[PDB]
RNA sequence: CAGAGUGUAGCUUAACACAAAGCACCCAACUUACACUUAGGAGAUUUCAACUUAACUUGACCGCUCUGACCA
């Protein structure tokens, strides 16, 4: 007796038929990233992420921010490119690079985070720390 | 059978017979690569005789010396003349002889007289039944006048097209118009007689051939013919 | 399980493998590269191979022959005794290739013909009759081997 | 006193530890994430970064990883978190981009040693 | 384009050093090659069977 | 096997690796170029010869047919490098033997 | 020359923004060679404006493909 199945199979839209022209992972590096970007997808049949992994509501997280601020990509985009020429085009820093002995700014990036990247990850920090879940509701 | 006439035609090659003329980066990378063999070699048998003649000179029977050799090598080539890159028919400019642009590919090219004008067009021939693409190459490579020549044939799938119409003289329902496909070759040897040399052919590079073909056909050859 | 819906889902085999020349292909094709200075004669073999991997090519495998030493022998200057004078190395690499279609096949020649360094000589032809294919088998391929003649 | 998720020998990489170090070298960035082994992500440094591209040379190179793994060892000193893992594969550890990522971890304070499970 | 590989260098451990020398064919055409020897110009002689 | 043969090694200076690291830096770059130069006109070739034959095939399917059949006189070829200078029409080298040792 | 269609370096139903991303691709190291790996490099939103984020919505401009015009 057999039961087919309720979704599509793991390998079925590889064809069979050209194997020896189909191109091979070669690597497992390769083999590795390809394995974990199909373990992070849905599945039709029992998984680990099922029994262990957290469980969500569907609904959206709401949110009670204040509204995100407008900023002009392009003039940033420009403004950043121009910056990473003139960097690229001293040479000192590229001798630096080249020689692996070049440093940075630890309290200028933090400062430059803070003000760039720094609410997203203290909002994920707090999101893992798990206040949003305790307090608010 | 339809109103479209078919003729074979045949893009006869040359390949340079000596090596394009260096870049002077390609030099700088010839030179380093030289110098890692320098750097990175061990001693030949000439330097070991050289280090061991000077060594033991310095201290106080070998009647030829390292340098003596090397200096009578020089002179030897001094003696010997090369190939001359530059040929009197690079200094002329004489695009029918075969001893210009020895560094760079040459194609061949004829003149046909159609509609009161003569165009500069590659040789071609009528396509028979019975008788390959290939065949009317050959057949063409024959019609061709006084000359002598050996070509190798690489497949027999066209290597390019070029379709034209009647320009409302000759346009008719059994002739509207005719498309040409173009096929290449190599040439081992051969040449032309000295009999007809301006009016018949000329050799020229890939740059200065759209000084002589029409832009619609400069732009169907160049899909094909390159500049390596 | 079988019975259950996701029964296979552990094959693995069938993603795994388990010459005749066509009409329009060529079989086995060899390109025997004959140089005096063997330092040019491998760099343009491995040219090749990877152009031959650009364009997607089956590569049967590449090697290389013993090398054949002819020594120049000159005349001396008012004298008839032939003395040696140098001595020179023939180095061959051999790159075996399969699937060339005969369309593509005068593209290849060109675009060889025209990388071609100085002073190395290309020779592309069949190399089939004399494919005795005696090689030394290994111990899982001469075993499935076994397991399908018994 | 926390439970290990045990097991998982007979897969690469094994799952008994708090915190996991991962890093993703592409063709063009490099990111270093520090992650719960239920998923969460704890902290991320990645040469996407405006802060540290607009002082980083290039986002490919042993300065950037350099970086990345100082950036990334002062937020976690920051978080409060001091004692990871790392699980490379052997050509990864041996790369001299990696170990120059160890030593800045090490200087910068982060132990890649978890303290054991205290069951008794 | 024949100078794709033309400048290389020996991919070898232990060698004796080369030099850039001109050898010279039955028809007089000249190929750059390396030989022990600093012989600049070599000229290959011709077969007393070929005659 | 001796070390009699073995050179001192000079060492390089500073400028002199520099300058080693900006040529590589531009040799990457120019060998990319003629890479993609080599693809580019190799892909035109492809698809004019691709063009051309499916216009054969249009024109007549049995002259398409005979031209995609394989040849049997092509695959004895063998092409010989060019040489660093032409040919000497005029040249009588002396006499000389070869031998073989293995 | 006219009528329709299209637009991120090669590809992508990449781009919510925190940010122009991933892969292939190019060079050196190992290898006869290939491949893996390590260490390096090149890269893109065609250009102007619209209350403004706007590669993303609308125009003009620009660049390409298809069809008619011209046609040895």
């Amino acid at each position: 007796r057999r039961t087919p199945p309720l979704g599509p199979m793991p390998n079925s839209d590889i064809d069979l038929s050209n194997l020896e022209r189909l191109e091979k992972y070669r690597s497992f590096d390769r083999y590795r990233r390809r394995a974990e970007q199909e373990a992070q997808a849905p599945h039709w049949w029992r998984t680990y992420r099922e029994y262990f992994g957290e469980k969500t509501d569907p609904k959206e997280k709401i949110d009670i921010g204040l509204p995100p601020p407008k900023v002009s990509r392009t003039q940033q985009l420009l403004e950043r490119k121009q910056a990473i020429q003139e960097l690229r085009a001293n040479v000192e820093e590229e001798r630096a690079a080249r020689l692996r002995t070049a440093s940075v700014p630890l309290d200028a990036v933090r400062a430059e985070w803070e003000r760039t990247c720094g609410p997203y990850h203290k909002q994920r920090l707090a999101e893992y720390y798990g206040l949003y879940r305790d307090l608010f509701h | 059978g339809s109103p479209w006439r078919l003729l074979g035609a045949l893009c006869l090659q040359r390949p340079p017979v000596v090596s394009k003329p260096l870049t002077p980066l390609q030099e700088e990378m010839a030179s380093l690569l030289q110098q890692i063999e320098i750097e990175r070699s061990l001693y030949s048998d000439h330097e070991l005789r050289a280090l061991d003649e000077n060594q033991r000179l310095a201290k106080k029977q070998d009647i030829l010396l390292a340098q003596d050799l090397e200096d009578m090598w020089e002179q030897k080539f001094l003696q010997f003349k090369l190939g001359a890159r530059i040929t009197e028919a690079d200094e002329k400019n004489d695009r029918t002889s075969l001893n210009r642009k020895l560094d760079r590919n040459l194609v061949l090219l004829v003149r046909e007289k159609f509609g009161d004008q003569d165009v500069w067009i590659l040789p071609q021939a009528e396509w028979q039944p019975g008788e390959t693409l290939r065949g009317t190459a050959e057949r063409t490579l024959a019609t061709l006048s006084e000359n002598n020549m050996e070509a190798k044939f690489l497949g027999n799938a066209p290597c390019g097209h070029y379709t034209f119409k009647f320009p409302q003289a000759m346009r008719t329902e059994s002739n509207l118009g005719a498309k040409v496909f173009f096929f290449k070759a190599l040439l081992l040897t051969g040449d032309f007689s000295q009999a007809g040399n301006k009016g018949h052919h000329v050799w020229v590079t890939k740059d200065e051939l759209g000084d002589y073909l029409k832009p619609k056909y400069l732009a169907q050859v160049r899909r094909f013919v390159s500049d390596l | 399980y079988k019975t259950k819906p996701t029964h296979g889902i552990g094959k693995y085999k069938h993603l795994i493998k388990a010459n005749l020349g066509t009409d329009y292909e060529y079989g086995v094709l060899n390109i025997h590269l004959t140089a005096y200075d063997m330092t040019l004669a491998e760099s343009y073999a491995q040219y090749v191979h990877n152009l031959c991997n650009s364009l997607s090519i089956k590569v049967e495998e590449s090697y290389a022959m013993p090398t054949k030493t002819i020594e120049v022998l000159q005349l001396q200057d008012q004298g008839s005794k032939m003395l040696l004078d140098s001595v020179l190395t023939t180095h061959e690499r051999v790159v075996q290739i399969s699937g060339l279609s005969a369309t593509f096949a005068e593209i290849f020649l060109e675009i060889i013909q025209s990388s071609l360094p100085e002073g190395v000589r290309l020779s592309v032809k069949e190399h089939t009759e004399e494919d005795f294919k005696g090689r030394f088998k290994a111990r899982p391929e001469l075993e499935e081997l076994l397991a399908k003649l018994k | 006193v926390a439970r290990k998720e045990r097991g998982w020998r007979t897969v690469f990489p094994s799952r008994e530890f708090w915190h996991r170090l991962r890093v993703i070298r592409t063709q063009h960035h490099v990111e270093a994430l520090v992650e719960h082994q239920n998923g969460k992500v704890v902290v991320s440094a990645s040469t996407r970064e405006w802060a540290i591209k607009k002082h980083l040379y290039s986002t490919r190179n042993v300065v950037a990883c350099e970086s990345i793994g100082r950036v990334l060892a002062q937020r976690c000193l920051e978080a409060g978190i001091n004692f990871m893992v790392y699980q490379p594969t052997p050509w990864e550890a041996a790369s001299d981009s990696m170990k120059r990522l160890q030593s800045a971890m090490t200087e910068g304070g982060v132990v890649l040693r978890e303290p054991q499970r205290i069951y008794e | 384009d024949s100078s794709r590989a033309s400048l290389t260098r020996v991919h070898r451990q232990a060698y004796a050093r080369l030099y850039p020398v001109l050898l010279v064919k039955q028809d007089g055409s000249t190929i750059h090659i390396r030989y022990r020897e600093p012989r600049r110009m070599l000229a290959m002689p011709i077969d007393l069977d070929t005659l | 096997l001796d070390k009699a043969r073995e050179r001192p090694q000079v060492e390089l200076t500073f400028e002199e690796t520099e300058r080693r690291a900006l040529l590589l830096k531009k040799w990457s770059l120019y060998k990319q170029q003629e890479r993609k130069m080599e693809r580019d006109t190799i892909r035109a070739m492809l698809e004019a010869q691709q063009e051309a034959l499916e216009e054969l095939q249009l024109e007549s399917p049995k002259l398409h047919a005979e031209a995609i059949k394989r040849d049997p006189n092509l695959f004895p070829f063998e092409k010989e490098g060019p040489h660093y200078t032409p040919p000497i029409p005029n040249y009588q080298p002396p006499e000389g033997r070869y031998n073989d040792i293995t």
